């Protein structure tokens, strides 16, 4: 799972 | 013709009428996973180099640093192994391992951190790296960097505008950074001067964009849904030219994903299922029956084998 900024 | 580098490669992606989504064919998708690094970061990688490189910020000898954790490490990957320059990505551990995989692969220097395993360790292990010698590392900050915007303002906007003949009606597009949706709404209202809605598509689970614009308490949360909803409102994203957001769950972003794949025979991306999902929800109302919607495919299913998509 992603929050603040993961993944982009 | 032909291309200096591969960075010279990126955009003009095509235009999909969906089938089973919208009504009678107002919906149609920008597939952005037809780009060098198969990712819509690809122009965004290309002109923050570029733009690093007239500015003199960007030098030979001086190390690219980032924290991205997404598709813009693969990006500024290509763009920096295209052009001759180091690159070192921080990021704990490790969604997605093909994300992980490709990145090696270019020959970036991963630095592997972990606070709680998150961007505050990632983005702070970055700040370190760039305090030794400073004039040797370069932070392209692609949450805040106006070349990220800007090559979406001149790419694929117009590309939006060139291939609708002017006939876009609606943009939807999910943010991360917000470039998309900042540069293409830019392009299409400002330099074309068409009054287009310009749709932002945010995680339910974490939609600090909706929170905030109603006033309401910002409670960012954990999803499933890769390459959106940052927890926070990045400073790329431009909210005065934002005319809608729509939130979408986990679920029926994935479940859109694999109903795109198996009904459109298009490979997308989660995200993509995001976006297609608001898009798809805003056509079967009356008020967008009859216009023309334009909707962002950022990735490719195949960056997500090891997720739940599969
Ligand atoms: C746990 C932490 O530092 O928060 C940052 C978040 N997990 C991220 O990488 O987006």
């Amino acid at each position: 799972t992603f929050e603040y900024g993961d993944g982009i | 013709a032909i291309y200096a580098d591969n960075s010279y490669s990126i955009g003009n992606t095509p235009l999909v009428r969906l089938k089973h989504f919208g009504h009678n064919g107002n919906v149609v998708v920008k597939i952005e996973g037809r780009n060098p690094s198969y990712s819509v970061k690809c122009r965004i990688g290309a002109n923050m180099v570029w733009q690093a490189e007239k500015d003199g910020t960007l030098t030979k000898g001086k190390e690219i640093v980032d924290a991205t954790s997404g598709n813009t490490g693969i990006a500024l990957a290509y763009v920096a192994a295209a052009r001759g320059y180091k690159i070192t990505l921080t990021m704990p551990e490790t969604m997605s391992l093909e994300r992980k995989r490709l990145l090696c692969g270019l020959g970036v220097n991963l630095v592997l951190t972990e606070g709680a395993k998150g961007m505050k360790g990632a983005i702070a292990k970055a700040e370190e790296i760039v305090a030794s010698d400073p004039s040797r590392y370069v932070m392209l900050k692609q949450f805040e960097n106006p070349a990220n915007p800007q090559i979406h303002r001149e790419t694929t906007g117009p590309e939006i505008w060139k291939d609708t003949d002017g006939k876009v009606d609606v943009v939807v597009a999910g943010v991360g950074t917000g470039g998309s949706i900042t540069g293409i709404s830019r392009a299409i209202k400002l330099d074309f001067g068409k009054q287009i809605t310009s749709v932002a598509v945010e995680p339910v689970e974490s939609p600090v964009i909706s929170q905030t614009l109603a006033g309401e308490e910002v409670k960012p949360g954990p999803h499933k849904i890769q390459g959106i909803g940052a927890g926070f409102i990045p400073k790329n994203l431009d909210l005065s030219i934002i005319d809608r957001v729509e939130t979408v769950d986990s679920d029926t972003a994935l479940a859109t994903a694999r109903r795109l794949m198996a009904e459109e025979g298009i490979l997308a991306g989660i995200s993509s299922g995001a976006a297609v999902a608001a898009a798809d929800r805003l056509a079967k109302l009356p008020e967008f029956a009859d216009k023309l919607i334009v909707v962002i495919l950022p990735s490719a299913s195949e960056r997500y084998l090891s997720t739940a998509l599969f």
